[PDB]
RNA sequence: UUUGGUGCCCAUGUCGCUGUGGAAACACCUGGUUCCAUUUCGAACCCAGCAGUUAAGCACAGUGGAGCCGAAUGUAGCUGUUUCAGUGAGAAUAGGAAAGCACCAAGC
RNA sequence: CGGUCGCCUCCUAAAAGGUAACGGAGGCGUACAAAGGUACCUUCAGUACGGUUGGAAAUCGUAUGUAGAGUGUAAUGGUGUAAGGGUGCUUGACUGUGAGACAUACAGGUCGAACAGGUGAGAAAUCAGGUCAUAGUGAUCCGGUGGUCCAGUAUGGAAUGG
RNA sequence: UGGAGGUAAAGCUACUGAAUGUAUGAUGGCGCCACCUAGGCGUACUGAAUACAAUUAAACUCUGAAUGCCAUUUAUUUUA
């Protein structure tokens, strides 16, 4: 991506003087984008679980694994050895390539935008997104499952604390809320 | 969740624990240790707890990495352990897959006289 | 891995006001496809 | 009168297995004897010595056989059989 | 007590050379392993008679 | 009347009061106490006896503990019942008190209520009681 | 002697904190076109190369914080004979403790 | 009269083994073609933080945590790179045996090196004669079924036996 | 002299239960308000978790003997 050389050159150059790091990879680097629609529908509705991969293959060009649960529980309707829920991990070129078409497409396409910030770093450096429809990404088209769900977008970094994640995210101006 | 040398140390104490547990007719270990630039080998005796024979990338003065050369490696251990009269030997990785110039090193030190 | 019936081909994204051609990776139609808010079209953005 | 008595409701127990130790660091042994019977392994095995379907260890050659304490805190046991080594 | 045994016969001189254990109600279909025979003195095919 | 809230075997052997005295030896809480020459088994109802008793004699700001605790219990096979037919049924909760266990101490008050106060818990007991103080 | 690998050991070997280091090597790292791989991801495994790198890891010095180890005296239980001679714990404590023993390859 | 009668686990059982009572607690008369065999890879439960449906607790990411998780089961013992989880290939859940031992009144029970035949996994070393281990079982007689290099009451068969 | 063990004792921040006091305190009961649902300020009092000090156990053990047991070495004795 030629924003991947964009960003490579400009993070190196900000966030080296911005902290004075003594070394150009001292900088923070991001790892991989986990995506995790998964709905319990697959317990009575199973065909639902199956659409569900689907579109989430359609949004990032992985195919999705689905996951299963560590326990049972009655009022859940669970029980063990079932599959309830996908997640995809994206790396590499693809995963910076799903990174910008979120912030660029799928993002400032949401209903109300107004963004949420400072309050989700989990303290070591990480970053969740709570996305409300599906419906809004551009790789969906309108025949989709009788239920409607969101996304759990997170994010991951090299670094550990919360603020230079915070930092990486103001240098690639992530649109959020006074970050 | 770890390093890849941590995960390799803990393949490496699963194959020793397995080899020292069933090799009855006490034969010689040879462990071959492959890193990024690398390859090296050594040829250790789990009865005496010393090691017998030893060949290394750095020893045959080579840029290696590559599969050419572990045939070289193999062909100079193999060369040491016939000089020693031992042809009995049992092969360990040092936790890696046997594949590309593992298996090279063992096929080259098998085809020059070794039994294992 | 690869072996896909799913293609990511690099396809191209107009948008109203600001052309800003953003040519990313997706398995849609290849051919310049329009958004009409894209990121440089939102008030808060900009 | 005798006014009845109740009935009692636990009066059941197994044959007792003679497990434990039978053959004492020092003593000499042949390919094949018993050195130790367990439920679970109780004692490690180490050199010459092999395992069974009952964990029991068994002698693999000739030797004296020789306890010693291994593992975490020395709370770890293992038995071996140094062969004769008479070695002329 | 439950009788949950079932018998392996060879399938080439059809001699019954093996004892072993099946559940009918979980297991539906019929055992097909090879093992070998006494007779042909190789392994072959055995499966499940009555 | 203490008793423990649940245990995990109803008809336990019973636990020897022969010997010297394991834990509860000193006065550690209060500074007078309520120490035992005889080893005995005393039952639940004697402790609250003689906390009934303490707490009688104390006055309005003194403060006591009760060191010992019925954990064990024990049964009693009905009257005219022949020996067999297993064990009996528990019947009263009792604290195993050995030579040297400090059973009442108190404290936060002059010293004649005090010793007054551990005499009349002392005679509720059977143990040969004696009064001891704490190590500065 | 130092670095790297490994076996023996199984915290007086740990967890953590503060600094220093790379010549060779160890490592991150650069790419997935080849062999090979993902219950999906070249993340890992596997390739072929060392551009950048001392954050890591790794290696050294300090750090008695957590964890671990723990003397002598005395005591409880034991064996006898005494109503005293040995045997001697657990707990607690002064305190130690920033691993140790061998083999191999390189400049030494 | 009520209760029990066989086998397995713990305590009483007094730190080898063994040890009774109408002493104190429980289970078993199985389950698995995978929960067996092999090669490779991999390692808790819980809790903290951050996140649509989703809620105290479904799933995700990071960290912490030295077993409170799992090991089909009643307990005991064992086991956190294991004996737990996943994948690929398979059927050693083989044939004929078996030196030497454990424990035993007998009958029976338990472990097993090693040999020959032909296989499975694996590059090979090696492992596989059912499962992490201990309960899941009933003698003799009688008759039935399959195979068979034995007998066939003068001889050849058959009947009937072995 | 070597070894196996987990009893006596002791300990419960080394687990499983039982369990005392002090301090910080989840929690509820109890109120008084506002609000019909999100709650708030004190609680005669109940009491999670943590820290300090102290306890109990055949079926509790981070520990832990002596005696006894097995084998071997030396001396002596008996043909069992
Ligand atoms: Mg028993
Ligand atoms: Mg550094
Ligand atoms: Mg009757
Ligand atoms: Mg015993
Ligand atoms: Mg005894
Ligand atoms: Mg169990
Ligand atoms: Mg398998
Ligand atoms: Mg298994
Ligand atoms: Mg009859
Ligand atoms: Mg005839
Ligand atoms: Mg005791
Ligand atoms: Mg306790
Ligand atoms: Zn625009
Ligand atoms: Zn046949």
């Amino acid at each position: 991506n030629n924003l991947k050389a964009h960003y490579q050159k400009t993070i190196a150059k900000e966030l080296q003087k911005s902290f004075a790091f003594s070394s150009i990879m001292q900088v923070p680097r991001l790892e991989k984008i986990v995506i995790n629609m998964g709905v319990g529908d697959a317990i009575r509705d199973s065909k639902f679980l199956e659409s569900a991969l689907n579109e989430l293959h359609l949004i990032s060009g992985q195919k999705p694994v689905a996951t299963k649960a560590k326990n049972a529980i009655s009022t859940y309707k669970l029980r063990a050895g079932q599959l309830i829920g996908c997640k995809v991990t994206l790396r590499g070129e693809r995963m910076w390539a799903f990174l910008e078409k979120l912030i660029y497409v799928a993002l400032p396409r949401v209903r109300d935008f107004r963004g949420l910030s400072l309050k989700s770093f989990d303290g070591r450096g990480n970053y969740t997104i709570g996305i409300k429809e599906q419906i809004i990404f551009p790789e969906i088209v309108y025949d989709d499952i009788k239920r409607i769900r969101g996304f759990d977008v997170t994010l991951v970094t090299s670094t550990n604390k919360d603020s230079e994640a915070l930092a990486l995210l103001r240098a690639l101006n992530l649109p959020l809320v006074k970050g | 969740m770890k390093t890849r040398t941590e995960q390799r140390r803990l393949r490496h104490k699963r194959i020793v624990k397995k080899i020292r547990a069933t090799n009855h007719d006490n034969r010689v270990v040879l462990m071959v240790i492959k890193s990024l630039n690398h390859i090296s080998v050594q040829a250790w005796d789990f009865s005496q707890n010393i090691v017998l024979a030893s060949s290394s990338s750095l020893a045959l003065k080579l840029k290696n990495g590559n599969k050419d050369n572990a045939k070289l490696v193999g062909q100079d251990i193999a060369d040491k352990l016939v000089k020693l009269k031992l042809t009995n030997v049992v092969f360990d990785t040092g936790g890696s897959k046997y594949h590309g110039r593992i298996a090279a090193l063992a096929e080259a030190a098998r085809e020059r006289g070794l039994n294992f | 891995k690869k072996d896909f019936h799913f293609p990511s081909q690099s396809v191209s994204f107009k948008c109203a006001s600001c052309s800003n051609s953003f040519t990313i990776e997706s398995t849609l139609k290849q051919k310049e496809i329009t958004i009409d808010i894209c990121g440089k079209c939102h008030p808060f953005y900009i | 009168s005798k006014k009845g008595v109740g009935s009692t409701k636990n009066g059941r127990d197994s044959h007792a297995k003679r497990l434990g130790a039978k053959k004492a660091d020092g003593q000499m042994i042949r390919t094949g004897q018993i050195i130790y019977r367990q439920r679970g392994t109780r004692v490690y095995p180490g050199v010459n010595v092999g395992l069974g379907s009952d964990d029991t260890l068994f002698a693999l050659s000739d030797g004296l056989v020789k306890y010693q304490k291994f593992g975490p805190k020395q709370g770890k046991t293992r038995v071996s059989v140094v062969k004769h080594k008479l070695d002329a | 007590a439950v009788k949950r045994s079932t018998r392996l016969g060879c399938n080439d001189c059809r001699e019954i050379n093996y004892l072993t254990f099946k559940n009918v109600k979980k297991n539906p279909e019929k055992l097909a392993l090879n093992k070998f025979c006494s007779r042909c003195r190789k392994v072959v095919v055995h499966k499940e008679v009555k | 009347m203490l008793q423990p809230k649940r245990t995990k075997y109803r008809k336990p052997h019973n636990v020897s009061y022969e010997g010297k005295a394991k834990g509860n030896s000193y006065v550690a809480f209060g500074e007078y106490g309520l120490v035992a020459t005889k080893g005995n088994w005393i039952d639940a109802r004697a402790i609250e006896s003689a906390r009934i008793a303490i707490s009688k004699c104390l006055g309005k700001t003194g403060k006591m503990w009760i060191r010992i605790f019925p954990h064990m219990s024990k049964t009693k096979k009905p009257l005219e019942v022949r020996m067999g037919s297993g064990k009996g049924n528990p019947e009263f909760w009792v604290a195993v008190v050995k030579q040297g266990t400090v059973m009442f101490e108190v404290a936060n008050i002059p010293e004649s209520q005090m010793i007054k106060a551990l005499t009349r818990a002392g005679h509720k007991l059977p143990v040969t009681w004696k009064i001891l103080k704490r190590e500065e």
